[PDB]
């Protein structure tokens, strides 16, 4: 019985950046300590996994694990009702059909109730974290991001060194 | 009151003290919510390195302030390229710290060196992720794929990208 308030739709319209361009589908895993949510890309090259706690949201509320398999394309649309700083709030209930998101803002100036239809997605959670890397970093996102432009133009490949 | 800590990863720890909240405090709690011990633990605002015995005031720090926070490691070059049809990249980079924005520091450990190549197409995608976070930690190994990954305030997006073979 899923109710769930991000302060700001932004949010959660970034994450949901992150898969689209990369993967059609995801199962939501909602637990009582939050959500998490795996895709893995068609080629089986690329796995995204996401984690949200407690903390991340206004308010969190799920007293029973429930699964939300969604089309991102769908969702993606739905979420373009965003505006960025509205509160969003996902919803939904024991056996669920349809999660229902639900923007306002400011006052009770203005209120949208959305319902996605959720499809049977088959839940094959993958665990392919190490423990040890041979190498470590971290650097301005954004610095990586300039580099991976740059790169992108001359070459199908990127590849990296450390030493 | 409350304050910024920006560790050397993306992530935006807050904390709240008092100005007689002395340095070797404000340095123990931080501890106490992000696995670093103070002694791993730099901090250093307006590139005056505090020291442990004097206060938050004497550095004149007040409300809504952002304080660098920094790894001191008790224990070369990065390098990436593209090279193909037409011609040929070459980005190289090494570990620093900044002082003026330390958030600009680059952190790295390394194991044993490494050297792997990735289809570009997949990194495209993967650098999206810059806009949930500051900071991006990367990991590479020839016996793995490679992850990266943004932290958000109270838990992350990451990328398992597999290396190419040839």
């Amino acid at each position: 019985m899923l109710e769930a308030k991000f302060e700001e739709a932004s949010l959660f319209k970034r994450i949901i950046d992150g898969f689209k361009d990369c993967v059609q589908l995801v199962n939501f895993q909602c637990k009582e300590d939050g959500i998490i949510a795996q895709a893995v890309d068609d080629s089986r090259v690329l796995l995204v996994s996401l984690e949200i706690g407690v903390e991340a949201f206004q308010e969190y509320r799920c007293d029973h694990p429930v699964t939300l398999g969604m089309d991102l394309t769908s969702l993606s649309k739905i979420l373009r009702c965003g505006n960025n700083t509205d509160t969003l709030t996902l919803i939904a209930d024991n056996t669920p059909d349809s999660i229902i998101l639900l923007f306002e803002d400011t006052k009770k100036d203005r209120i949208a109730e959305y319902s996605l239809k959720l499809m049977d997605i088959d839940a094959d959670f993958l665990k392919i974290e190490e423990l040890q890397y041979d190498s470590t970093l971290s650097l301005p996102s954004s610095e990586f991001s300039k580099i991976v432009r740059d790169l992108s133009q001359l070459s199908d490949s990127i590849n990296i060194m450390i030493t | 009151m409350q304050i910024f800590v920006k560790t050397l990863t993306g992530k935006t720890i807050t904390l709240e003290v008092e100005s007689s909240d002395t340095i070797d405090n404000v340095k123990s709690k931080i501890q106490d919510k992000e696995g670093i011990p103070p002694d791993q633990q730099r901090l250093i605002f307006a590139g005056k390195q505090l020291e442990d015995g004097r206060t938050l005031s004497d550095y004149n720090i007040q409300k809504e302030s952002t304080l660098h926070l920094v790894l001191r490691l008790r224990g070369e070059t990065i390098k990436f390229v593209a090279d193909g049809d037409i011609g040929s990249g070459s980005v190289i980079i090494k570990p620093f710290v900044d002082m003026e924005h330390p958030e600009t520091s680059i952190k790295l450990e390394m194991d044993q060196p490494v050297d792997l190549t990735f289809g570009a197409k997949y990194l495209l995608d993967i650098i999206k992720g810059s806009s949930l976070s500051d900071r991006v930690g990367i990991r590479l190994s020839s016996e793995a794929p490679a992850l990266f990954q943004f932290d958000l305030k109270s838990g992350f997006l990451q990328f398992f990208l597999a290396p190419k073979f040839n």
